[PDB]
């Protein structure tokens, strides 16, 4: 899964 | 030099405008043109008819996963996933265009358009891009996100392509 987090 | 293309949002099927960005091919060449090229759709694949899977309000819009449409896939003009470009460009503020990985040189087809400075990305998430036109769009469909970054309404990239 892919994607950047606060 | 620097190529120019564009989305145009819909909330669910009803049009809600474009979206252009810029992409630094000159500092993130493979980066840029793997964007560029699924823009416009010069594989068969794309951006069109994708949609922004996980959106965050005051965060990002991520979209870019053509293939599940969730985040888990997705892939670029190279096959699969290709390596970190660089780490140049900084998440300086909204528009910023970047690209949503999975760990360190795991860039796919997969992309987020931030909605404000988000600077603990910058060396993890390579920038190469920026809205030049239709940032008040990506803030109207940001409404539409929530906490998780499940969307209450279907966002779509209803159109796109290269402007120049």
């Amino acid at each position: 899964h892919a994607g950047p987090i606060a | 030099v620097n190529p120019t293309v564009f989305f145009d949002i819909a909330v669910d099927g009803e049009p809600l405008g474009r979206v252009s960005f810029e992409l630094f091919a000159d500092k993130v060449p493979k980066t840029a043109e793997n964007f560029r090229a699924l823009s416009t759709g010069e594989k068969g694949f794309g951006y069109k008819g994708s949609c922004f899977h996980r959106i965050i309000p005051g965060f990002m819009c991520q979209g870019g996963d053509f293939t599940r449409h969730n985040g888990t896939g997705g892939k670029s003009i190279y096959g699969e996933k290709f390596e970190d470009e660089n780490f140049i460009l900084k998440h300086t503020g909204p528009g910023i265009l970047s690209m949503a990985n999975a760990g360190p040189n795991t860039n796919g087809s997969q992309f987020f358009i931030c909605t404000a400075k988000t600077e603990w990305l910058d060396g993890k998430h390579v920038v190469f891009g920026k809205v030049k036109e239709g940032m008040n769009i990506v803030e109207a469909m940001e409404r539409f996100g929530s906490r998780n970054g499940k969307t209450s309404k279907k966002i779509t990239i209803a159109d796109c392509g290269q402007l120049e």
